[PDB]
């Protein structure tokens, strides 16, 4: 609209329209401009030239800062980590993870010398809230729900059940942590 | 004529529009505390240029005054955002442009007011679009926040200001090709 | 003091992170401005303790007294009383980044519109 | 780059202006992906199991 009137509204210009910037073809040297994709028309006056010129500067700004984020998502989501093993979990804090209470499993982080299980338990018992469970179903209720936030450590058997039930949304990761059995 | 008769009405409705854009108080929908000892709060709000309601809760339709001013050269926005001189701005040149056509329908022969409404219309929409941002770029500052009819009331009214500008100089260009006609 | 590394903390723009007890870091996260948090685990279990000079006759019976103190739900009470009921504290670009843009725009447009009228006014009148 | 015309009818400016910001789009996704494949290098994908 500014391009269109500051050339056109004179009429000591008019002679027979003295540019031919009228509101279609301004809309369209507008659009143009946005688009880097250069045009035919070119302002000629000093008005018409303040209006091309912050609008090629803005333009370029725009385009630049449309690139340069969409160059940002695409890297970063380049760098993402599967973590899918106590190592991983070890080094991280965005991803929860717990056990059951009352079984072998805490006790095994509880009194493991290992320098990565013992920073996994260092972790786990001062966590909040709890990440700890009652039951197994808890545990695989609360990977389920957790939009990949919350990981449960798990004896491989139950581990391997749950794979293999709907919705079929969780997966064992890693070796296993120690060999035992169940009598 | 038509081209005046949409001047007219889209005056109006530019004016209209805007007015009840900076009245209304559904600006922005957003969550937080509808009343000025811990209170169990952030309940949906409606937030406008100066008071916000909240949508639910306990107190149903309880407003309150936004406090803007809760350190320098930022200020200046601060207190861009907590007189709202864009909006008001934008109001006061859409008033103004609405004279000048309706001054214009009974001097005539003056030509020159019919192109001041074209700067009171085309201005007015550039101070809008100020204070669209400035709105914007302070509540950033300070979520699901959503945008409300009196956001897309001022908007819209952008829209129709701009519009009527270039119908304002198509008027005024018109009534000098008649003079040059003339001669 | 412990005073101080909060006010460190508090002043310095998120340069300076402060070393304290759980109890104390706890406390302060619970009172206004409500701007400093707790991250991590704690690096060590310990606690705090009476103390006496060595051998004072005094030990065994405060010793008691504290087990009996603990035993009551009094620490508790105690804790909760001091740390917790007296508590004050209850990506895609945005416009913010390229709001210079769009201002320098507007302003370049009030510009070209200010030096076009201008221009104008004075052909106008000239002839007069 | 730049041609010597430009759509004078409002039908073929629909055309010419979908097809710039269609244009704008994917020579922007080539630019940004080319430079996500440049800076982080992943390279990694033999027998896994
Ligand atoms: C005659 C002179 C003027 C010629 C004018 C030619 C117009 C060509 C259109 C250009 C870009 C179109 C861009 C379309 C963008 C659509 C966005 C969309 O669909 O968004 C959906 C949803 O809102 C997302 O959240
Ligand atoms: C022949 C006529 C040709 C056209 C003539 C007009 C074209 C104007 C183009 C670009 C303006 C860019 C303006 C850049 C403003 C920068 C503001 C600045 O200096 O900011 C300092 C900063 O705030 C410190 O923190
Ligand atoms: C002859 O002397 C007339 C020109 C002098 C007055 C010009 C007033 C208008 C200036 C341009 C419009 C600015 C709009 C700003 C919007 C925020």
């Amino acid at each position: 609209v500014v391009l269109f009137l500051v050339s056109r509204f004179s009429p000591y210009e008019w002679h027979q329209p003295p540019n031919e910037f009228g509101i279609f073809n301004s809309l369209w040297f507008s659009l143009g401009a946005f688009m880097q994709q250069g045009c035919d028309i070119s302002p000629r006056s000093l008005s018409g030239r303040i209006v091309g010129g912050v609008w090629w500067f803005f333009t370029l700004i725009i385009i630049s800062s449309y690139t340069a984020n969409l160059a940002a998502f695409l890297t970063v989501e380049r760098m993402v980590s599967p973590i899918e093993s106590a190592e991983d979990l070890a080094k991280q804090t965005e991803i929860a993870y717990g056990t059951l209470d009352s079984g072998s499993t805490k006790e095994f982080f509880r009194r493991s010398k290992i320098a990565v299980y013992e920073k996994m338990w260092t972790y786990m018992r001062s966590a909040e809230p709890s990440v700890f469970t009652r039951t197994t179903a808890e545990g695989v209720a609360r990977v389920r729900k957790s939009k990949g936030k919350f990981a449960f450590l798990l004896e491989s058997t139950m581990n391997e059940y749950i794979e293999q039930r709907k919705p079929c949304d969780t997966m064992k990761v890693g070796g296993n942590l120690d060999s035992k059995g169940y009598g | 004529g038509v081209q005046m008769l949409l001047t007219i009405v889209g005056a109006f409705a530019a004016f209209s529009l805007m007015t009840i854009a900076v009245g209304t108080d559904y600006w922005l929908y957003s969550r937080g505390v509808c009343k000025t000892s811990k209170k169990n709060e952030e309940v949906m709000t409606h937030s406008g240029l100066w008071r916000t309601c909240c949508l639910e809760g306990n107190f149903k339709g309880l407003c309150k005054q936004i406090d803007h001013f809760p350190d320098t050269a930022e200020y200046f926005l601060r207190a861009v955002r907590a007189s709202s001189i864009f909006p008001i701005l934008s109001v006061i040149l859409l008033f103004m442009g609405g004279l000048c056509i309706a001054a214009s329908e009974f001097y005539k022969t003056r030509h020159n007011i019919i192109l001041s409404a074209g700067i009171f219309f085309v201005s007015a929409g550039l101070s809008n679009i100020i204070g669209i941002i400035v709105y914007i770029s302070a509540n950033a500052g300070d979520n699901s926040y959503s945008y409300g009819w009196s956001f897309y009331f001022g908007a819209l009214s952008f829209i129709i200001a701009e519009m009527v500008g270039v119908l304002a100089v198509h008027m005024f260009i018109d009534r000098h090709k008649q003079l040059r006609a003339t001669a | 003091t412990t005073a101080e590394g909060v006010a460190r903390v508090r002043k310095s723009k998120g340069k300076f992170a402060f070393l304290l007890e759980s109890t104390m870091n706890e406390y302060i996260e619970q009172r206004k401005p409500c701007d400093t948090m707790k991250v991590g685990g704690n690096l060590d279990s310990k606690g705090y303790g009476v103390a006496t000079p060595k051998g004072s006759s005094l030990r065994t019976p405060v010793n008691l007294a504290v087990l009996k103190l603990s035993e009551a739900g009094v620490l508790d009470k105690l804790k909760n009383k001091w740390w917790y009921d007296k508590g004050e504290c209850g990506s895609a670009l945005s416009l913010s980044n390229v709001a210079g843009v769009f201002y320098i725009l507007v302003g370049g447009l009030g510009l070209a519109m200010l030096v076009a009228l201008i221009e104008f006014c004075y052909k106008s009148r000239a002839e007069a």
